[PDB]
């Protein structure tokens, strides 16, 4: 059955192609999550640095 | 009514209000920033009796 063999192999092309497409989908989606995590880290850094600024206002104020 | 200098603060006596300047900046009667009550902020206390 040459046709049966061709059908089975065609399924392998389908298996590898969708498997590769999914590899890119999973890798691309994870990267987006990491970018969002980096953005959240930037926001947290901004908040803590603002707290440091506010403490500075009172600190340098007392020195003056 | 009057102009004086107490603790290095240019002070005025308007009505029933005693108004003092910053500890060093005599020409700045406004606070620094509304983020955390500072130490050298101007004093605008009013005598209540």
């Amino acid at each position: 059955g040459q046709n049966a063999q061709a059908k089975m192999i065609a399924a392998q092309t389908a298996a590898g192609r969708r498997q590769a497409m999914e590899i890119m989908r999973q890798t691309n989606i994870q990267n987006a999550d990491l970018s969002l995590q980096a953005r959240s880290k930037l926001e947290e850094a901004s908040a803590e640095l603002t707290s440091q600024n506010m403490q500075k206002v009172q600190a340098i104020g007392s020195i003056r | 009514n009057d102009v004086f200098f107490f603790r290095n603060r240019l002070g005025f006596l308007s009505g029933e209000n005693i108004i003092l300047s910053r500890t060093a900046k005599y020409f700045n009667f406004y606070p620094a920033s509304i983020a955390n009550l500072s130490d050298d902020d101007p004093i605008d206390v009013a005598v209540s009796t």
